[PDB]
Order: C-alpha cells, then structure tokens, then sequence
C-alpha cells in the first residue's frame, strides 16, 4: 500500500501516511411516538345499518391514525379497487381529511361507481368526477339487509330532469313530470315517484342481492396533513455504533445512558455548532448521549526498502479495543497517540529515528 | 338568549411600561451554560403597553396577554377575521373543569359572556353554530400574575402561558421570567381580531374589576442564556441603543 | 379488431436496470397471502395486451 500510495518500487526509511479507517454501523433503529388515536372505522363497515343510496351516508375523519393494512387484508371484501393510489402505499403517503361516503346498491350496479361511468345510480344517485382519488370497496350484505318477505328500506332515484354533480345529494321528493301535464302533487299519466323501493330477498341471485358499499377519498386543502398510517418502530440497542432515525431525527452514532437532566417539554438537546448531543426516546422518555463512532488514519513505520521487509502500523487516536490479517501481528502496544502493531516495546532509552508521537519513537534493530 | 345593555362598558385604557417581560423558548432545543442568538417575533424591550380597567382588538402578528388576576375572573377568548358564521372562528373557554376550544363558525352576541348562576350553569356567549371542525378539551388553566402569548404561524397556533406569585401593587413588576410552551394546534384560521370573556355574575350583572394588559409582537433579534440546567436566566434586546 | 400482438409489464417486484432484459412471465403475489403459482385474488398476470 506504500507502494501504491508513494507511486515507487522504493522506500526509503520513515513513517508514512497511507489511508484512513472508521467503524462501520452494524444495524438500523427506529423510533417513534407510542402510536394511539385511531380512526373510528369500526362504527362505519360494522355500522348496524346502512343509508339508502340517494341518501348515501358521509362522513368526516380527521386527526388522527389509520391502518389501511387490515382493511387491505381483509378476505370480507368483494371489490377492493383504488384509483388514485396503489392501496399498497396508503401507509405512507397521507392527506389532511378523509371523507366516507357509505350505502347499500345492487351487485350489478358496482361498477356504475367509478370514474367516466353511466347508469341510473352513476347519475341520479351519486356522481363522481373523473379526477377522483380515493379507493372503493364493496362487499356482500345478503344475510343481513335481505328479507325474506322483502326488504323495502331501501328506495333509489330514477326520474330527474337533469344529472347529479360530483359529490352532490339530492331527497327531494318532488313528483316528476315526464309529460307536458302539469301535476299539483298527483301521479298520473305523464307523473310517476322518482323513488323506487328495492326488492332483495335472500333467494335472490347473484347481481341481486344487497351490497354495502364505502367510498373513501382523501383532500388535499392546504392545512397540515394529521390522518395516516402508524409509524413502524423498533427495539433501541447501546455500546454499537448505530444509525438511528429518532422521531425523524437521522444519524449515526453510539448510544450510551446519560445523566443530563432535561425539561418537560424539549426533546433532543445540542452543545454547539448545531452538533446534536442527547435524544430523548419517545416510547420511553428517557435521556441518550450520543458519541461518533471511532475513525482515524494509519501510518506505516518502516526501516527503508533497502534495509528489510517488514513494517509496523499505528492507528491514531483509536484505543485498542477495536482494531479489526494484522489483527494479532506480534505484542500489541497502547500509545497516548493510538495503537501500534508489529513493534515491541522496551524499557531502554535511545535517540530518535523514526518520531511516533507523545514523546516515544521508533527504530530497527525487528 | 342574546340580550344588549344599557350601561355602555368604557374603560380608561391608559398606557404603561412595557418593562422586560414577554420572553418565551422559541424552539424544544436543550442547551447548557451558552449565549445563543436567535431571529424571532418578540416583544421589544421598555415598549407601550395598553392597560385596560370588550372593546375590538386587531390581532396583528401575535399578542401579548397579561392579567393580574385575582379570583379568576377572566375565562374565555373569541378570535377571528368577520366574528360570525360568515368565516371560520376560534373559541376558547375555561370552566372549573377543562378547557375547551372550539374551531367553528358561530353567531356572537353583541355582548358575548359567560355568566354564572348563584353550581354555575350558564352559557348564551352565542346563538347559533355549525360546521364545526376542531374541538379540544384539556386541563383547566387556572392574586397572581398571569402571561399568555398567541401566536399563528404557517397554520399553526401556538399558545405559551407562565404563572407567578407577585405581591406588587399597581404595575408589572420589574424582572425576568421565561415562558414556556402550553399548546400547539395544527388548524388554519386567518385570525386578524380578537376579543375578551368576562365572566358577569348574573343574579343583574356586577363584574367591573376587569383590569389586564395588551401588548403587540414584532420581528428582532435577541440574545439569551442558558444556564446549566437549560433555563433562559436572561435576555438582551440587539436593536435597542448602543450598548445593547 | 384490435392488435394483441404487442404487450407490456405493468407488475414487478423491483425497478429495471439499465439496458436489462427480463421475460419471466411469472405470476405476480400483490398481496399478503401467497399464490403459490396459482392465478386469483391479490394474483394477477403482470403482462397486459
Ligand atoms: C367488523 O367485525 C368483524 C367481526 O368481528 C371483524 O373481523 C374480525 O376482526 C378481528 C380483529 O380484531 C380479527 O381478529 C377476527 O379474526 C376478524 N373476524 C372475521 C370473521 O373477520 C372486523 O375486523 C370488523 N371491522 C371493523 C372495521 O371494525
Ligand atoms: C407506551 O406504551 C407502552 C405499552 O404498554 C407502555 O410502556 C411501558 O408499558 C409497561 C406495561 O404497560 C410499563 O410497565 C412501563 O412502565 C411502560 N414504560 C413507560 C416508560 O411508561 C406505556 O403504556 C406507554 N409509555 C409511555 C411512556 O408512553
Ligand atoms: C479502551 O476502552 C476500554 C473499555 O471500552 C477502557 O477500559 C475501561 O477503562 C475505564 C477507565 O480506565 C474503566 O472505568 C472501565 O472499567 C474499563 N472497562 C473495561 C471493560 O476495561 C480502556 O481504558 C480504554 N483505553 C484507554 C487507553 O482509555
Ligand atoms: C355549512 O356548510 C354547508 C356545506 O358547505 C353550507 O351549505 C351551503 O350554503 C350555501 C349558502 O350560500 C349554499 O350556497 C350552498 O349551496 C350550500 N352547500 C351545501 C352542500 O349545502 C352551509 O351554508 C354552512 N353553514 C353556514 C352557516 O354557512
Ligand atoms: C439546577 O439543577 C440542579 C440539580 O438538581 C439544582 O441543584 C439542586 O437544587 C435543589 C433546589 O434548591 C437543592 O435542594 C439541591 O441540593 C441541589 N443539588 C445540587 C447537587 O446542587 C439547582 O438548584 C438547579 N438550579 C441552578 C440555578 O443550578
Ligand atoms: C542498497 O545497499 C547496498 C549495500 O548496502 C548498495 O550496494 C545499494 O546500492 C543500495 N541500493 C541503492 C538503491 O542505493
Ligand atoms: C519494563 O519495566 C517495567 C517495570 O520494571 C516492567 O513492568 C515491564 O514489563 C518492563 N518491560 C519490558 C518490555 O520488559
Ligand atoms: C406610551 O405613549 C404615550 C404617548 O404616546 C406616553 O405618554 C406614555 O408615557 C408611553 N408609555 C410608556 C413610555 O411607558
Ligand atoms: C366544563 O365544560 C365541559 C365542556 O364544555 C363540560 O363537559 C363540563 O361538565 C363543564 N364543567 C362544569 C363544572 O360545568
Ligand atoms: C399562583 O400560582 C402558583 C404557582 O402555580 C400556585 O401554586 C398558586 O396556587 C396560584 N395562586 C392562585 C391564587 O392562583
Ligand atoms: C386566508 O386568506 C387568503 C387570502 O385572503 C386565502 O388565500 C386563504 O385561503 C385564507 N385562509 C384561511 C384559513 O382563511
């Protein structure tokens, strides 16, 4: 390596500086806040009934977790179908509200509920705009909303004038008037009830039975996002140099226990010149030190080419206890300026030859 | 139950000293024993400050609140742009038991209050809300001398609170107390006036004695310390005079 | 009536490295419980016509 560095097939006698060295981090830690405040999900796909789809129930979630990963697993699911986002990378990315649309409609009719989609429901009942992101699932419900004699709760819009807008409701009750007849609140010959009662019952087939349907989409208003997914974390090690990501706060060090003592309310310390000192881990809340894991260069002591063969290596500033073929080499020695190999030491005095450093040096005799 | 008066409430709002006060940590950093010099919204050194024995208060960048609070006579804050449903508002109350605060658009009184029953049971502060957002409840709040300093930044309001035992008379008391961080809330709201809650014993209403200070923030330079257990001891304001 | 001829990946467990050639068409498990080879839910052809 002499060689290489001094770019020579000779060296002459001295001490040489030929690289550096540092400990390399063995594993990575993450923590993060204790995790709590879910979203209320349960009251909404386990709700006891349902709205009516002209009457489609919303919604509001705001401030705080939710896991899309349960809901994803999930085998109850018929039609799982997110256009906006892979339903993979809810977890990660997150917006500042969501908002539930949820309703019971016919199996055929599911598809109706997409973007660039017609039908009697896709227009006179809900709407959505081609833009939308958001995820929507559907499954069955036939062994609950379906009666045997009928199921008549549930009733949908089929006459209007003009189409639905996106996220827009209508109840209004008003007869329609197909014809040129005007009807003072009366069906007749051109005037029928916009309203139709569905019929499901459990001997009903596929396409026919009750399905219970929940839309979800995510805003994007210019408030500060609060509503995603829990954030992983881990088990906390010490005495290894680590990289560690506290609460957002990347680095590499090793962790020790430390005695500062800080205030309610901070939650990582410094010293000066921005160098960050002391964290305080959030699923405990208790005071870390952090120390940069060793580095430093080594050097080369050898006699001259002409001489000998054989040289001696001094890591500076690097107390022997981590040095790793020169792992053993021969009686290894602690000097106040590092660690030397592949010498020994004596008890005798000479002149300088070779300056080490901290008042001691080197020479050939081995 | 929205009823005006006849008594118009008009106060001698005079004008004092501003002195040393209203200094608060502006980050959840630790530091021990150092000098540190930070670019913030403060307010200056020796500046006017309003005394008050409602009147309609801009909010500006942020507001100093000061009150030599006895029996715990002051309870709520009302803040917003339009004050009405036409656009969003924030309300905050203190009762015996929590605090409450409301992110909502209501119908204020024109003499909004809380008023007690003489056990107290009354609230009639407005008639009519609805879309309401944020809602939060925590520990209540509170002879003594208490400092609040409101702030909104980047969506963000930031409330800081601090107690002290003072046994002084009429003004604020020469000395040096920082103020540490009470609540953070992650809402946006363009507030650009605010109000006061007087708490009016209704049995007719008797609550003069409404006496507290006012004060207003501006962008500068200050110098704290540290000392070794990480607590500002003192303060220097750049842009004052030479010396400084 | 259409050409099918020409197809495209649209699934795959990782990026493409430069100028790099793959042609497996195996089947591609989108969710938690595995296919085990088997076409069906979380299971889907990664090539598309
Ligand atoms: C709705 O209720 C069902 C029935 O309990 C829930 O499904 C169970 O969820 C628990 C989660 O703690 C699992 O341990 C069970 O294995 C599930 N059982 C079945 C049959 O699915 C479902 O999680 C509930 N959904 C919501 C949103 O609350
Ligand atoms: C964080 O959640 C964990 C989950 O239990 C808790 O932390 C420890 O919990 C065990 C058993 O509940 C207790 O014996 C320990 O004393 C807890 N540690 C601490 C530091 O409190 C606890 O509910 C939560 N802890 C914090 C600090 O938020
Ligand atoms: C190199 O590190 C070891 C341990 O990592 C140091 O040994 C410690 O020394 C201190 C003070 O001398 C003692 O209080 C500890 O009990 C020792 N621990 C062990 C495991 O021996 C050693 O002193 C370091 N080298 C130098 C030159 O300081
Ligand atoms: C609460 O929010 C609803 C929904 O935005 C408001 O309803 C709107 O009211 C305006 C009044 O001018 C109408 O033009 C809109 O068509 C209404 N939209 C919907 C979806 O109903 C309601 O006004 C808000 N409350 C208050 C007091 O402003
Ligand atoms: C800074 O923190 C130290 C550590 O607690 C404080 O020292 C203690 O203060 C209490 C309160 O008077 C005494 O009862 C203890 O005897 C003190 N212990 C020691 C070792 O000094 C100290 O008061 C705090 N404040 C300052 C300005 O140093
Ligand atoms: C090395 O030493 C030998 C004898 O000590 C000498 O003859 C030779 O010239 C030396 N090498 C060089 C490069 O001078
Ligand atoms: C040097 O002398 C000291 C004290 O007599 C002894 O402990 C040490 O082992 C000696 N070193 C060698 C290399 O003999
Ligand atoms: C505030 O200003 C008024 C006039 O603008 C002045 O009379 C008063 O002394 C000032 N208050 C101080 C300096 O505390
Ligand atoms: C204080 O207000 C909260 C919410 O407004 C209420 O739940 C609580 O009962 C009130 N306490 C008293 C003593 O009125
Ligand atoms: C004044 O504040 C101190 C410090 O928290 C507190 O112990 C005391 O009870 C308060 N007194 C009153 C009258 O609020
Ligand atoms: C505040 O006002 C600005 C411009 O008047 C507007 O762009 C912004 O959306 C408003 N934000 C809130 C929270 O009122």
């Amino acid at each position: 390596e002499t060689k290489c560095t001094l770019k020579s097939f000779t060296v002459e006698k001295g001490i040489y500086q030929t690289s550096n060295f540092r400990v390399q981090p063995t594993e990575s830690i993450v923590r993060f806040p204790n995790i709590t405040n879910l979203c209320p999900f349960g009251e909404v796909f386990n709700a006891t009934r349902f709205a009516s789809v002209y009457a489609w129930n919303r919604k509001r979630i705001s401030n705080c977790v939710a896991d899309y990963s349960v809901l994803y697993n999930s085998a109850s699911f018929s039609t799982f179908k997110c256009y906006g986002v892979s339903p993979t990378k809810l977890n990660d990315l997150c917006f500042t509200n969501v908002y539930a649309d949820s309703f019971v409609i016919r199996g055929d009719e599911v598809r109706q509920i997409a973007p660039g989609q017609t039908g009697t429901i896709a227009d006179y009942n809900y709407k959505l705009p081609d833009d939308f992101t958001g995820c929507v699932i559907a499954w069955n419900s036939n062994n609950l909303d379906s009666k045997v004699g009928g199921n008549y709760n549930y009733l949908y819009r089929l006459f209007r004038k003009s189409n639905l807008k996106p996220f827009e409701r209508d109840i209004s009750t008003e007869i329609y008037q197909a014809g040129s007849t005007p009807c003072n609140g009366v069906k007749g010959f051109n005037c029928y009830f916009p309203l139709q009662s569905y019929g499901f019952q459990p001997t009903y087939g596929v396409g026919y039975q009750p399905y219970r349907v929940v839309v979800l989409s995510f805003e994007l208003l210019h408030a500060p996002a609060t509503v995603c997914g829990p954030k992983k974390s881990t088990n906390l090690v010490k005495n290894k140099c680590v990289n560690f990501n506290f609460n957002g706060l990347t680095g590499t060090g090793v962790l020790t226990e430390s005695n500062k003592k800080f205030l309610p309310f901070q939650q990582f310390g410094r010293d000066i010149a921005d160098t960050t000192d002391a964290v305080r881990d959030p699923q405990t809340l208790e005071i870390l030190d952090i120390t940069p894991c060793s580095f430093g260069g080594v050097s080369v002591i050898t006699p001259g080419t002409n001489t000998s063969n054989q040289v001696a290596v001094l890591y500076q500033g690097v107390n022997c206890t981590e040095v790793p073929v020169y792992s053993t080499g021969s009686n290894v020695f602690q000097t106040r300026a590092g660690c030397l190999i592949g010498a020994e030491y004596v008890n005798n005095s000479y002149e300088c030859d070779i300056p080490i450093g901290a008042g001691i040096c080197a020479s050939y005799q081995s | 139950q929205c009823v005006n008066f006849t008594n118009r409430t008009q106060l001698p709002s005079a004008y004092t000293n501003s002195f040393t006060r209203g200094v608060y940590y502006p980050d959840k950093v630790f530091r021990s024993s150092v000098l540190h010099s930070t670019q913030d919204l403060f307010l200056p050194f020796f500046s006017n400050v309003t005394w008050f024995h409602n009147p309609v208060l801009p909010f500006n960048d942020g507001v100093y609140f000061a009150s030599t609070e006895k029996s715990n006579i002051i309870r709520g804050w009302i803040f917003g742009t339009t004050l009405d449903s036409k656009t969003q508002s924030l309300l905050i109350v203190n009762n015996a038991t929590n605090v409450v605060i409301k992110v909502c658009e209501f119908q204020f009184c024109n003499y909004p209050f809380l008023g007690v029953y003489y056990m107290e049971s009354e609230f009639r502060v407005y008639s009519s809300a609805n879309n309401c957002t944020f809602e939060y409840v925590s520990q209540p709040f509170l002879k003594n001398l208490s400092e609040f300093v409101f702030k909104n930044i980047d969506g963000y309001f930031k409330i800081y609170s601090k107690h002290t035992p003072i046994n002084l008379v009429r003004d604020l008391p020469q000395g040096f107390s920082a103020l540490e961080p009470l609540v953070d809330l992650p809402i946006g709201i363009n507030i650009t006036r605010f109000q006061t809650l007087l708490a009016l014993h209704r049995s007719g209403w008797t609550a003069g004695a409404a006496a507290y200070y006012v004060g207003y923030l501006q962008p500068r330079t200050f110098l704290l310390k540290y000392n070794e257990n990480g607590t500002i001891t003192d303060a220097v304001d750049c842009a004052l005079d030479p010396l400084s």
